[PDB]
């Protein structure tokens, strides 16, 4: 199917020292691959998938200097938007920037994204045409001005239609049982009764990758969107992830209601209700 | 803009009382980045609370999964607890293996 | 691989 190359990067201020710290994470298909953190003993690019462990100390060493000037540029960045926003000294500041490529199924291009949050807010994105940006506020309109004149869109869909995509075609295929693989949710209903004829009937999906999932609750043929009790997706740590979907109901009613759970790993949407 | 923290308790596994599990506190929806995740056994700091990276989702949310190893009993309280400027105070959340 | 930024904001 399709897929998608993520680095998340993050650089927060903070009341009292030098510099603020700079995170950027790397998710292949929504799965950490790459980490680096300033906070470290020794900052560094490091591999957080076993497959990507077989690159190279040249490439680990390139994507470090990247990661260094990044943090530069954050720091650079941050300084700048203090004197926009006309924020005085100190305060805990955030800058936050997205950018990756989505493939479809066939491997290509289907979108890029280059694009910029401060303070949570966005900021600056640059549009699909991957040649115009779009700017939030007043601010980000200087922030615009000064990379049209620079170019710097240029540069950005230079990366996102070349290297951005040629390196999530090597790192599917190095990694190929993992990312191209699916995990079908594990799937049951475990029961709790509670005030007065009244049990919970909890519906479970285990174990699932990718994360996107959807459950839902049935009664008599009519799906059930309100009274009903959910829960956000959850990593279960060792690359699946969790979600449940509750409802009431009344004792007796068990074999009335059913559950849906709506996969991609799913050959088919899967059914059931409480096993006594 | 100040956030607050959302926080799941939860398990890798599902539980069975004296088996190897792995403990997991899942946060969600906080700004600024800047966070404090403990993990609590009958109110005692967990030893080994491996923290991952922080992440955020494409909507800006941060996001970061705390977890540790241990082996579920019926007879000990299971927390996870989180410092965060946008509360005054921490938040607890306790586990609760139905969930 | 990762993008780097080039102009400051």
């Amino acid at each position: 199917g399709p897929h998608s190359m993520r680095y998340f990067e993050t650089a927060v201020s903070r009341p009292g020292l030098e510099e603020p710290r700079y995170i950027s994470v790397g998710y292949v298909d929504n799965k950490e691959f790459v980490r680096f953190d300033s906070d470290a003993e020794n900052p560094r690019y490091e591999p957080r998938a076993p497959w990507m462990e077989q690159e190279g100390p040249e490439y680990w060493e390139r994507e470090t200097q990247k990661a260094k000037g990044q943090e530069q540029w954050f720091r650079v960045s941050l300084r700048n938007l203090l004197g926009y926003y006309n924020q005085s000294a100190g305060g805990s500041h955030t800058l936050q920037q997205m950018s990756g490529c989505d493939l479809g199924s066939d491997w290509r291009l289907l979108r890029g994204y280059l694009q910029f949050a401060y303070e949570g807010r966005d900021y600056i994105a640059l549009n699909e045409d991957l040649k115009t940006w779009t700017a939030a506020d007043m601010a980000a309109q200087i922030t615009r001005r000064k990379w049209e004149q620079s170019g710097a869109a240029e540069h950005y869909k230079a990366y996102l239609e070349g290297e951005c995509v040629e390196w999530l075609h090597r790192y599917l295929k190095n990694g190929n049982a993992t990312l191209l693989r699916t995990d079908s949710p594990k799937a049951h209903v475990t029961h709790h009764p509670r005030s007065k004829g009244e049990v919970t009937l909890r519906c479970w999906a285990l174990g699932f990758y990718p994360a996107d999932i959807t459950l839902t609750w049935q009664l008599n043929g009519e799906e059930l969107t309100q009274d009903m009790e959910l829960v956000e997706t959850r990593p279960a740590g060792d690359g699946t992830f969790q979600k449940w979907a509750s409802v009431v109901v009344p004792l007796g009613k068990e074999q009335n209601y059913t559950c849906r759970v709506y996969h991609e790993g799913l050959p088919e949407p899967l059914t059931l209700r409480w096993e006594p | 803009i100040q956030k607050t923290p959302q926080i799941q308790v939860y398990s890798r596994h599902p539980p069975e009382n004296g088996k190897p599990n792995i403990l997991n506190c899942y946060v969600t929806q906080f700004h600024p980045p800047h966070i404090e995740i403990q993990m609590l056994k009958n109110g005692k700091k967990i030893p080994k609370v491996e923290m991952s990276d922080m992440s955020f989702s494409k909507d800006w949310s941060f996001y970061i999964l705390a977890h540790t190893e241990f082996t579920p009993t019926e007879t000990d309280t299971y927390a996870c607890r989180v410092k965060h400027d946008s509360m005054a105070e921490p938040k607890t959340v306790y586990w609760d293996r139905d969930m | 691989k990762a993008v780097y930024n080039l102009a400051t904001m």
